[PDB]
């Protein structure tokens, strides 16, 4: 039936309806991989549910869940082993909740030259929500963790389909892990967790890439080593630098996981050959980073020449998606359109794109060409 | 009662060759998932892509394949897609 196409090559996609969500971009059935329609993110701040994106690395996901058997085990170098309940989560511990984007590793790798193997997304492997659940902290204090520890692993209910294949496995810093934001949410948008998004419970890892946060989370492991798990001793790295870059088809001589969120911004109101009226053009979008603040966000219509400043929405927190409007005054015939957004400790968008083997972390100035009359 | 989820069907499909590896893909390249994870890859990428791409299925995530099939198959692939 319905199929979209995508702004690279090979970029035919079906769209598919897939249960409590609408029709998405479908990008493989097993294990079920689903990207955002770009034109959602021009209905407002935060993702719908029946919208949110899916990533999944590994296709035995699970398709029955029980959720009062449903137990999250907290063991390793900690006092006292916990099984919690789900009923214990909410009543037993104080709630908190996060507006937090969630950007998988390699959102925009269809745009990276020269193309890289891997999931060929276009820019709609993010989203925007309000995540409730309990602070990972006050799960770990209550286990009571021991001096020595280095590091937690996180573990969930889906597995690879034939044993051999590495089970999907994360770890994080024990200091990052009780910071107080690291949270397993069992609430997105005030609802249950869509299946698809980690039903009945995930690590929310705010201002960090989403292979962090572990969906249908059940297993936390307190260790006093470094964890050599595949997926993070092998999968996910990012050359160890400051651009997190290498000269196209080159590997990198170091690396290390891919962290936090880079600073990007996109125009939301318009897209590629758009027709606008010559005068005053208002256009609006969206900016976020890795957690420190959106300090501003400059536009252009002369493809980067000179630049006007947005104002910027009222904000939801430093982990979500600012909104920011701008109008700016547009002769009539053809402009390219940018945006670019720094954040509160200088970081910025590079107007050149750069280039890793994965295709990872790319956040370079965007351009859309619009048509004034 | 569990709750339970129901995905839709299963429709993606290798483009057919003449050549040999075209049957061993489909006997080879469907087990852990999808199919769709190949058609989707960027085009035109060569042998040297399609060849890593399948012994990466074998050395890293252990697929059940030989050295013939997985000839065969980066063969097909790079001729194919
Ligand atoms: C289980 C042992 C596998 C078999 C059999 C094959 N592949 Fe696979 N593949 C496997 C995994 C765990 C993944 C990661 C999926 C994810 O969502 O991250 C993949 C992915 C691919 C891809 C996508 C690009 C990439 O990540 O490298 C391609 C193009 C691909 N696989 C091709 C492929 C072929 C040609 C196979 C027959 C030799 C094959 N796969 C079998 C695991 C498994
Ligand atoms: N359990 C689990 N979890 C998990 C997984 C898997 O596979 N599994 N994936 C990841 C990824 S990888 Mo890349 O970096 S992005 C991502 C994310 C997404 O989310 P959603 O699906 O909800 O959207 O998730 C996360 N989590």
């Amino acid at each position: 039936a319905d199929t979209v196409t995508l702004p690279f090559a090979n970029g035919e996609r079906p769209l598919v309806m897939y249960p409590g969500k609408r029709p998405l971009i479908g990008l493989t059935a097993r294990p079920p991989q689903l990207e955002t329609p770009f034109s959602v993110f021009d209905e407002g701040l935060i993702t719908p549910n029946d919208a949110f994106f899916v990533r999944y690395a590994l296709a035995g996901i699970p398709l029955e869940i029980d959720p009062d058997a449903f137990r999250l085990e907290i063991k390793g170098k900690v006092g006292t082993p916990l099984s919690l309940s789900l009923q214990d989560l909410k009543n037993d511990f104080p709630a908190s909740e996060v507006v937090a984007v969630n950007q998988c590793s390699g959102n925009s790798r269809g745009f990276v030259e020269p193309r890289v193997g891997g999931g060929q997304l276009a820019n709609g492997a993010m989203g925007n929500a309000r995540w409730r659940g309990v602070p990972l902290k006050a799960v770990l204090e209550k286990a009571g963790v021991q001096a020595g520890a280095k590091q937690v692993t996180f573990g969930g209910l889906d597995g690879p389909v034939i044993p051999e294949t590495p089970d999907f496995v994360k770890a994080l810093s024990i200091d990052h892990a009780t910071d107080g934001e690291v949270m397993l949410a069992y609430s997105m948008n005030g609802a249950d967790l869509p299946w698809l998004n980690g039903y009945p419970l995930r690590l929310v890892v705010p201002g960090y890439y989403g292979t962090y946060w572990v969906k249908h989370l059940n297993e936390i492991t307190v260790i006093d080593k470094e964890f050599d798990g595949f997926w993070m001793k092998t999968a996910y790295r990012i050359p160890d630098n400051a651009c997190a870059c290498t000269e196209p088809g080159k590997a990198p001589t170091a690396t290390i996981p891919i962290n936090r969120f880079d600073v990007r911004s996109f125009i939301t109101n318009v897209e590629n050959g758009a027709s606008v009226k010559a005068g005053e053009v208002p256009l609006r979008g969206i900016a976020f980073d890795g957690g420190y603040g959106i300090t501003q966000v400059s536009v252009s219509a002369d493809a980067g020449k000179s630049w006007t400043n947005a104002t910027l929405d009222p904000g939801l927190g430093k982990y979500s998606f600012r909104g920011w409007k701008a109008v700016l005054p547009l002769t009539k015939g053809d402009h390219v359109l940018m945006c670019r957004a720094t954040n509160a400790r200088g970081e910025t968008q590079p107007m050149q794109a750069t280039w890793n083997p994965a295709g990872y972390m790319r956040n370079v100035v965007e351009a859309t060409r619009v048509i004034a009359a | 009662a569990p709750l339970t989820y129901e995905l839709p069907d299963e429709t993606a499909q290798l483009k057919p060759a003449p050549q040999p590896g075209f049957e061993a893909a489909q006997n080879n390249c469907a087990a852990c998932h999808s199919v769709d994870y190949i058609n989707t890859q960027p085009p035109g990428k060569g042998q040297a892509f399609w060849d890593a791409e399948v012994q990466k299925m074998i050395k890293v995530y252990h697929a059940p394949v030989d050295e013939a099939d997985a000839k065969a198959i980066a063969d097909y692939l790079a001729k194919t897609y």
